């Protein structure tokens, strides 16, 4: 219950820095306040979570249209 | 019950010493007519999933019980956002 949505909400975090990474990487292709809505939302992640997610952000630094 | 004709049993047993929650909790009563062979009845009550999942809760350890959506399977509700193209070191996007 809470304490299995507790696990769930780092996830619902990671879900909530989902949609705010991309929106800010989505306009920034085919051209800011989603980068830190993630990134603020970032401030106050999990461990394991977080660590994961700056770990996509950094293959969204090295991806291209195969990596897309 | 033991028998397998578990209907029988819980129509006896709504209304009777000890009770159903009891049994669910306590097997003390030292009524002989609150007590039953257990696998003869529990693997004969197979046709009863939904009664026995409600009848008596699963003792579980403090373990995480099963969670049927992954995080690039979530995800995945975004289209293209499934974060199954990438990430593979991430078991939880699966």
């Amino acid at each position: 219950e809470h304490l299995s949505q507790c696990q769930n909400l780092t996830l619902y975090q990671g879900f909530c820095a989902m949609k705010y990474a991309i929106y800010a990487l989505c306009v920034n292709s085919h051209q800011s306040t989603y980068l830190a809505r993630c990134q603020q939302y970032l401030c106050s992640i999990p461990d394991s979570l977080c660590l994961e997610l700056l770990e996509n952000i950094f293959s969204l630094l090295l991806i291209t249209s195969a990596d897309l | 019950l033991l028998e397998g004709h578990t209907l029988l049993a819980l129509a006896t047993t709504m209304y009777s010493p000890g009770g159903v929650s009891q049994v669910v909790q306590n097997e003390e009563n030292e009524n002989c007519l609150k007590k039953v062979d257990p696998q003869l009845l529990k693997m004969a009550l197979t046709p009863y999933p939904k009664l026995k999942t409600a009848l008596f809760p699963q003792c579980t350890p403090p373990s995480v019980l099963p969670s049927d959506i992954t995080i690039y399977h979530l995800i995945q509700s975004l289209s293209p956002f499934d974060p199954s193209r990438l990430f593979g070191w991430q078991s939880a996007n699966t």
